[PDB]
């Protein structure tokens, strides 16, 4: 078969169910912290300890 | 329940003062509640209820020297053109930082906002919870009520209190609390 006959690939299924939800609530937490950051060095702001 | 993770025996010596920037799962509970603030700066859903907790987490972490006991936080969402829960919690709050930390200015400031200020329900919630939660305890007096503080109290009781019955009902509840059946023990 190695030369004459052929196949047909799919190559990806990545259902693993809780680490697929672990993938997506990271990323959610993910783009949380970012915008966080964004808006923390854009707007008015104003600390916790002095300075951070 | 993250504010209910208090952990009041973290600095031994003097971690305060971005010390350790302090830790460690402590700074992970700050970064939550720094999230959700400004998810609630961005979102905001439904009163600010979340902003209205987290208040409340960020001084009961005052309240165990995480981070540093200062007002100024809590003071600038006691300000006008903020939600009244938001703005009812950080009295709350600076009524409580009054009272264990011997802030007199702050106390000061809160007066004359009870005097000057258009709300009249944080004006009644102020001298509510004050009053529950006091300052300047009758006969533990290291505070020092004695020298001005009574004068302007006195004067608020009679003055600038003409608007409604219950601002001078609280106040007197604050000399029933602070000096009831007494001289002030000033002359």
């Amino acid at each position: 078969x190695x030369x004459x006959x052929x196949x047909x690939x799919x190559x990806x299924x990545x259902x693993x169910y809780q680490v697929l939800r672990e993938k997506a609530a990271s990323q959610r937490r993910d783009v949380e912290r970012a915008l966080t950051r964004f808006m923390a060095k854009t707007g008015e702001t104003q600390s916790l300890f002095k300075d951070d | 329940a993250l504010a209910n993770s208090v952990t009041p025996a973290v600095s031994v010596n003097n971690e305060v003062r971005t010390l350790d920037n302090l830790n460690p799962d402590v700074r992970l509970i700050l970064e939550e509640i720094t999230r959700f603030l400004n998810m609630e700066k961005l979102l905001p859903s439904y009163r600010h209820t979340i902003t209205v907790s987290c208040l409340r987490a960020i001084r009961v972490l005052q309240k165990n020297g995480h981070v540093p006991s200062d007002p100024a936080l809590f003071k600038s969402y006691a300000e006008y053109g903020h939600f009244v829960d938001i703005r009812i919690a950080a009295l709350e709050a600076v009524v409580d930082y009054t009272k264990v930390d011997r802030s007199y200015e702050e106390l000061q400031w809160l007066l004359n906002m009870i005097q000057n200020d258009p709300v009249p329900y944080v004006r009644h919630k102020i001298l509510n919870m004050l009053t529950k939660n006091p300052p300047f305890t009758k006969n533990m007096e290291s505070p020092l009520c004695n020298e001005a503080l009574v004068d302007q109290l006195w004067k608020l009781m009679n003055s600038g209190t003409s608007h409604d019955w219950r601002l001078r009902c609280g106040a007197v509840d604050l000399y029933f609390t602070l000096f009831g059946l007494s001289r002030p023990s000033c002359l």
